[PDB]
């Protein structure tokens, strides 16, 4: 709203800062164009953080550890280095999954190997080595081990690929080393892509020569989808009402044995792009398996990913997808009809991470609300274009935001609701705004597909007219 | 599909019959998942005293640990001074994990900064991100200290922080009067407690190792607090409380519980009450010195009774009846004040809820785990109410603390059946009360799953969990709860017998089969 | 058989199979008992809609009261007053109740008399049961003050208190001078609170109407405070606390809660604290009266309105915030005082616990008992935190009440599903809870049944109880707690949210099958 | 010991007392001696209390309403009157019972006619036939009525023998009228006198005619257990052992049915004779059915009482007790082997209503527990008479005593333990000295019979043996 505002906010807000740091965050806050198609002219993005600011960034090994392998239940994700890391990360997340917790499924459970400084000093091959010997003793379910690194592994020289492989060899099973230490990167993106790499290096061939598998024209892969909430187990329900044969999920509710039959589909649907372009392209280029985003937030953006799904299968999957659409159009409108009224005029902040700040845009804009600024921790600069194209016109766009920027920002635009982490909600509940949890969806969800689409309306409702906003300011002050 | 009258979240949505069949054929199709026999063997055989015997021969594997890492105890013990800001000198990932962490207990906001450390000051070192970040932060926060501590990546790379802060002091980064205490925080030594203590020693030695020649003891008639980790609002409240109802002049040092408790008024504070300098600096001026957790202020304790002079008294955690005593006494005795008649009648108060509750408490079995004071004083208790401990875990303890704990069980009928371990982590934990059930589990958020797998077990298996302890994060504002002096002692004591009457309730509403015994009164 | 290492009580010993043979052959044999079909019919239909409409049209019987007779209330006034003994002028067997019911509900000694009035003063009246009844009671127990209330019995032949004991202090039983102030409390008249109102009006009408001459409105710069029945000491404390934060100088009289919380420390106290004479003979200099619950003090209001001339505010029970917000504002503007800082910053730390809390608050459906305020105040707590109460019931409410409460819930959109019910029992609300779930019930030991009877129907049927409200039985300690100001709202909506995840929590602890959402961080 | 300092407190208690009230107490308190067998000449009971002296009695609805027709499981019980009296008696006495609560058993719920002042002017009667009425809609599987009067009710002139007449005829169910209105009598004495006479004159006879049940000579009737916390199922489990068939249980966990088959055993074995001699005494006259006392507190006490009772039938009766006692002897020899060195040589003060004073005196010598003192509420001088022989020389003996009494003979007496009921127990344990509940048991039992003993003894030790009892002076005081 009124662009000359916003660049004058921008510029007052870079006031305080040193001239190195004022310098640097000028390149990291934009004023949107719906029209500019590249955003290298605008914003820049994927760059390290300046010292002393209050990032919101994570780590390579929250990207690999967290939000990649340790949603894979069958496997035993084990992290190497010092106790705490793999104890702030534990069940943190909510990717959910079906299983025997201890037996046959360990999501929830923290293996480490729990470094001392007689570790650091004389290296933890030899304890990395006893320790999966103890892990195949005690947890004999398991169908296959990673061994996520924390800093100190790369600090120190800590070979994981030869003790993976030998052990590998000695057990039969399949032992993964993730080179996903923390000081690697600038945020948990690198984390992602190194996550994706060991993925496609030890786990996606292990069937290229076995033929057994029976497979269908209408098969495909859920790619990026990390069951937050249940929202994979949402989406597929849709797929399976399409007609089509959904043989593996990544990595939400995910086993290894799925990702091991994916190069078998026939078509690949990502969700997060961000986080799976890597492993979506290499089997592009190798298997000749095509890929496709598909955005499943809301009705109006669910429609039109079933639809161009469906376009790209038979006249039958089509006729299914119309006849989806159609048994699932009077749910959506019911809600819509119930909520927009409560929901109609009111504008949204957003800071997130690398996918979500510009999918929820639309079903937003499905119950009649405007999203006025949007930013990404960690996202990329076509993920940047992207947004430009589905954000309006002189909003706001922040990269890697601080605390002091996004806590002027949002004290200047006054929103009625901002959606973003853990470590902004009771900075902006005791500011008397009402805040959602953009990440976890606030222990919700799902929100993915129409049975979500009711959840995220029933939730915007509660929060943003609950009458805790109004009693902010004693009565006698 | 949903109706929008009564909408299910995933709980009970997923429970369908579509997504039911969804599922089944998902596993069915892709998941090669193991026969549902095979678990049950397999978990059957994960409860017996035979995988007992190999869990308790782990070496080198740690499953479901007790403890976190140094620096998050370094910015607790930062977090209480005045606009103070935590700086932890590494990379930024472990300052995100921290803030979640404390978030989640608290629900609170917590402001703690870093200077983003990466693969260049891994050959370079960290002398730049220093001296960009301390002007950094200074310029954009407005701290009057900054309070630095260190991740695991710069104690491998043997960053010299005296050195760093120096040169960032010369060089102009930030004024040679602005205060930066310091302190090496390595994750791979101890545990978030042991950081507690190196950040509060380095915070003191900082404000007062240089300006001890004009320092008198018992000039300022003063009592010293140190707290510890401390993450219960109620425990600085009641000691606060407590020290103010006797008339005794005190200063604690290391007070968050202002900066933990802001009001929502329409304003965001980032900083809030704590210790301010001028205490820091006339600590050396009190009559003593009391520590509140011994067992984690091994390095304060010889830090005050080296420099500052101060006898430190042989006190323990003031938990339970005894303990409390002792602590009023021997305040009493180094001040000189009289205890007055409200504790006295408090101490009176709690004793006649002991005899009103003691026929329910007799014999009970509890399982139990926790930081090592707290561990020892929530033993005393049990003691003291005729309880049985039986399986007592702390995975940050250490010998001579189990020898102690030894001593306070042997000194007690009710310590018969007690076994102490250290270095043990939940899933030994797991092992023992399948193996030697006990009637209950007090700890934090993280034995909710074994009271799961109990279970799992069969109903006259499980083991019920009471939440007491860090971190809690399935309950809202357990944080705000008193464990220390006659309250804490009343707060614990309620929730011990109200949670065995809740289970005997349970037990009992069986209609025509164990209703006999759903009493009216209990 | 009993093993010695592991004794059995009745739950679960009755549980051998010994014993369930032995019950077996017991009902076959001798009880004639209906087919378990016939019993599973009889219950299914107790569980329908036409089992309600038939329990409604219910005029002369009662089932299951949610309410007591008026001496109870008269005793708990009586004992609010200092060295003062209550004197039921009577039977016996009220007396035994009344303290059984006390002692349960306080696990305290409560201490009260009677004459003991048999079938020889059913005819010739209780004329010498006072008189010796006052000289024993004055001579043995060294009351400063004896307070008469009457039961039924005496009620029903029209017994002169007034004669009774002018008689007794004219022949010498009892010195002139020695106060013995009385209240006729007919128990077929009203409920306690009544009775509590009664003995309130007894005593101050006693203590100030002949000595009316030298009083001057606003003299001792004091405000009265009358509590009214209540069962909570919590409640006496903060409202003394918030009272003495804001320096105001208040009176509160009737004050039980010295009484009803003595030490255990080797000696016994029949009399402890309370409002002494000289409070009691100064109230009408006050600079007004405040009600804490005006709905169950009429005759009150009516005395202090007409006689000592306090113009009585109109104010609810300072329960929830805008109640206690009002109530602080007015208690400001009578005294002059400004509300001080930490009143202020305790509001926004309960506002904050809302902030935090409200997700899982949201949209949740309680069916609620109890007396007139406290029901009331609960109603408007739970509207102003997104609560939905559906099934609203007083037992001892009337219409003009009801009129408020449908006024109360008119005014928030979350009110539109309530319903309202005065003069009907809780065999009614049983009916309710069934026909038209609710998520929880809040009232006292008594809903316990209702539970298990829900439970009875199903898992998906049972509406769990949150104990809030007198008597409870079951649990210990509970009376100890708050239910006025902010502090009693934090304590009232820490245990709501709480209550709803350990319901949560149960319901998805099931491994491999609802055990998807056992969700660490809640 | 020590009869002369005995006699001397006496004196010095009854020194504060009027001269009414001490000519009057003087003759409620004695001092004991085994070789009397007359209490008349040494102690006086049954007679009114002295007005405002505290004392702990109740009233006949108590005795009528909550002893004896309250724990009739199948029977609705209606307290008629205003609604105090059903509310403070509702579920406060632990009368065990198998059965479904508001379908086919109504033992812990509170039926009232709840009086108005409407009701007092101008009677109850059609009151109480409208709520007759509704009775029988509502809950159609009771198989009678009992209506227990309140004191108004005696004191306005209702007239409920007629309407119960009345009613019962048109409706053919069994209602009982009991006029036990609080004020007659003294205590809850009289209460048990009323009800049973009701029980005779409306229940036992009504299969005098009826001859379908098939009997055999080993056919008895438990009398006066109550089943408190169990009590009465703990004991008949022996008696079946021993081969006898327990025809009818009165009457916790009894029902109307068993009631009306009393009258075809062939012995009664009454438990408390206080509260059921009445009723015994007549089926005695009536019927021919001897009747006889028994003691199952402690193996001592219980082994005698099978004896005793096995002496009544033949030899293979005989044989099955020796048996029952064999079988039992090691479990009861175990209790006493790990409890009495935690609990010999300790003494007791007792104060109960009018059985157990004395009944209990066995079960706490078995465990080397002297009983120093012991009084009744309510109880007559055929009680006192069966209980100056049970007890030592120069113990002291109270009548109805007064709480400045209790309070006083405690403090000069320093009895190691005290078992008394609710309104005396927060009393005592203020003062620091152990109290048990011994009406309730504390919310535990059973206490009859070998295992009931066990629980006994270990609440005994748990009470006693108690840390907190330690603790009661402050350490600065
Ligand atoms: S993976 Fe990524 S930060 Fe694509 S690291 Fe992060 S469960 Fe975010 S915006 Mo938490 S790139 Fe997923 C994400 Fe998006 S953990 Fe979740 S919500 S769609
Ligand atoms: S950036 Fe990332 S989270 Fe940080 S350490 Fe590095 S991998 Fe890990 Fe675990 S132990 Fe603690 S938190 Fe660190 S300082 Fe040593
Ligand atoms: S001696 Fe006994 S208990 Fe007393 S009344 Fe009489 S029968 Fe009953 Fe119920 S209602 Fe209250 S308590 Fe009485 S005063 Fe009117
Ligand atoms: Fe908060
Ligand atoms: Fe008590």
């Amino acid at each position: 709203m009124s662009r000359e505002e916003v660049e004058s906010l921008i510029q007052e807000v870079l006031e305080v800062y040193p001239e190195k740091a004022r310098k640097d965050r000028n390149k990291h806050l934009a004023v949107n164009d719906p029209a500019v198609t590249q955003s290298k002219k605008c914003i820049i993005s994927n760059k390290k953080s300046q010292p002393g600011l209050m990032t919101i960034r994570g780590c390579a090994y929250a990207g690999s550890k967290g939000v990649v392998w340790g949603p894979i239940k069958d496997m035993i994700h084990i992290s190497h280095g010092p106790v705490g890391c793999g104890q702030y990360s534990r069940a943190g997340r909510r990717n959910y999954y079906i299983g025997t917790t201890g037996v046959n499924a360990f999501v929830t459970m923290n293996f480490t190997s729990d470094f001392q400084e007689k570790d650091i000093v004389f290296g933890g091959d030899k304890k990395l080595a006893k320790l999966i010997d103890e892990v195949e003793t005690l947890f004999p379910l398991n169908k296959g081990i990673s061994v996520q690194s924390e800093c100190p592994i790369g600090l120190i020289g800590d070979d994981i690929e030869s003790v993976s492989k030998v052990k590998g060899a000695e057990l039969s099973k399949t032992i993964v080393p993730v080179r996903c230490e923390g000081f690697r990167g600038v945020s948990q993106s690198l984390g992602h892509h190194i996550a994706n790499d060991a993925v496609r290096d030890w786990v996606l061939g292990k069937r290229d020569e076995d033929t057994t598998f029976a497979s269908t024209p209408y098969d495909v892969a859920i790619i990026g989808d990390y069951n937050i909430g249940g929202d994979a187990w949402s989406s597929r329900i849709l797929l399976e009402e399409m007609g089509l044969r959904c043989v593996a999920q990544w990595s939400g509710d995910g086993s290894i044995s799925e990702i091991e039959l994916t190069p078998k589909v026939k078509l690949n649907l990502v969700h997060c792009y961000r986080s799976m372009n890597y492993i979506s392209r290499h089997m592009e280029e190798k298997y000749g398996i095509p890929w496709m985003e598909y955005n499943f937030f809301g009705p109006t953006k669910t429609i039109e990913s079933l639809r161009a799904i469906a376009a790209k299968f038979d006249e039958s999957i089509q006729k299914k997808c119309e006849e989806v659409i159609a048994k699932y159009k009077p749910e959506w409108e019911a809600v819509v009809a119930k909520y927009r009224p409560r929901l109609e005029g009111k504008r949204v902040m957003l800071y997130i991470g690398g996918l979500r700040p510009r999918h929820v845009i639309g079903a937003y804009e499905d119950l009649g609300m405007e999203v006025v600024g949007t930013g990404y921790e960690f996202a990329h600069n076509d993920d940047y274009d992207r947004t430009m194209k589905e954000m309006g016109d002189s909003t706001l766009l922040y990269d890697d935001v601080t605390g002091y920027e996004f806590e002027e920002f949002v004290k200047r635009i006054k929103p009625d609701l901002i959606g973003s982490g853990i470590k902004e909600k009771f900075i902006f509940q005791k500011m008397g705004i009402p805040f959602r949890e953009m990440h976890s969806w606030d222990y919700s969800g799902p929100y993915h597909g129409f049975d979500g689409f009711a959840i995220f309306a029933r939730d915007m409702d509660m929060t943003l007219n609950n009458p805790c906003w109004k009693k902010l300011q004693a009565p006698w002050e | 599909s949903q109706q929008v009258d009564k909408i299910k979240a995933s709980y009970p949505l997923f429970l369908d019959q579509d997504y039911k069949d969804m599922l089944a054929k998902k596993r069915d199709g892709f998941e090669e998942k193991y026969p549902q026999d095979k678990i049950d063997e397999v978990f059957q055989w994960t409860t017996t005293k035979e995988y007992q015997e190999l869990n308790f021969q782990r070496e080198a594997l740690t499953v479901n640990p007790a403890k976190a890492c140094q620096p998050l105890g370094a910015v607790l013990c930062a977090l209480g001074f005045e606009k103070t800001m935590p700086y932890v000198h590494g990379s930024q990932g472990c300052v995100a994990y921290f803030r979640s962490y404390f978030n989640r207990h608290f629900r609170e906001p917590v402001s703690c900064v870093s200077d983003s450390m990466t693969e260049d000051a891994a050959v370079f070192g960290g002398q730049q991100n220093m001296k960009d970040g301390l002007q950094n932060c200074k310029a954009t926060y407005k701290p009057d200290m900054i309070a630095v501590s260190t991740t695991c990546m710069a104690e491998v790379i043997g960053d010299d922080l005296n050195a760093f802060i120096n040169n960032s002091k010369k060089e102009g980064f930030i004024p040679d009067e602005f205060p930066v205490p310091f302190a090496h925080t390595p994750s791979f030594v101890g545990s978030h407690v042991t950081g507690w203590d190196n950040m509060f020693e380095g915070i003191a030695r900082y404000f007062t190792l240089k300006s001890m020649d004009d320092k008198v003891v018992g000039s300022n008639k003063k009592i010293n607090i140190v707290p510890g980790f401390e993450t219960y609002l109620g425990n600085f409240r009641v000691i606060k409380r407590m020290l103010s109802e006797m008339g005794v002049g005190y200063s604690l040092l290391s007070d968050p519980e202002e900066v933990l408790d802001t009001p929502a008024d329409g304003q965001f504070r980032m900083y809030a009450g704590g210790t301010t300098q001028e205490e820091m600096k006339d600590a050396p001026n009190a009559l003593n010195t009391v520590l509140l957790q011994p067992w984690h202020l091994e390095k304060t304790k010889k830090f005050v009774e080296g420099t500052w002079k101060h006898e430190v008294p042989k006190l323990n955690i003031p938990m339970g009846l005894d303990w409390t005593d002792e602590f009023l006494m021997k305040v009493s005795e180094i001040s000189g004040q009289p205890i007055p008649a409200s504790l006295t009648k408090e101490r009176g108060r709690l004793v006649d809820m002991m005899t009103d509750s003691h026929t329910w408490l007799h014999g009970k079995r509890f399982a139990l785990w926790g930081d090592p004071d707290f561990v020892m004083g929530l033993v005393k208790f049990l003691l003291e109410l005729g309880c049985e401990p039986v399986h007592i875990l702390c995975h940050n303890g250490n010998k001579r603390w189990k020898k102690a704990v030894d001593a306070i069980l042997a000194a007690s009928p009710y310590g018969k059946n007690a076994t102490v371990y250290i270095g043990k982590d939940l899933w030994h934990l797991r092992s023992l009360v399948f193996t030697d059930k006990p009637d209950f589990m007090i700890g934090n958020s993280y034995g909710k799953f074994i009271q799961r797998d109990t279970l799992h077990k069969g109903k006259e298996f499980e083991v019920p969990l009471i939440r007491i302890g860090f971190p809690i994060f399935d309950r809202h504002h357990l944080h705000r709860s008193t464990t220390l002096g006659y309250e804490g002692a009343m707060q614990i004591l309620t929730t011990l017998v109200n949670s065995i009457l809740e289970r005997l309730d349970e037990e009992t509403r069986g209609m025509q089969a164990t209703d006999y015994n759903h009493d009216l009164v209990r």
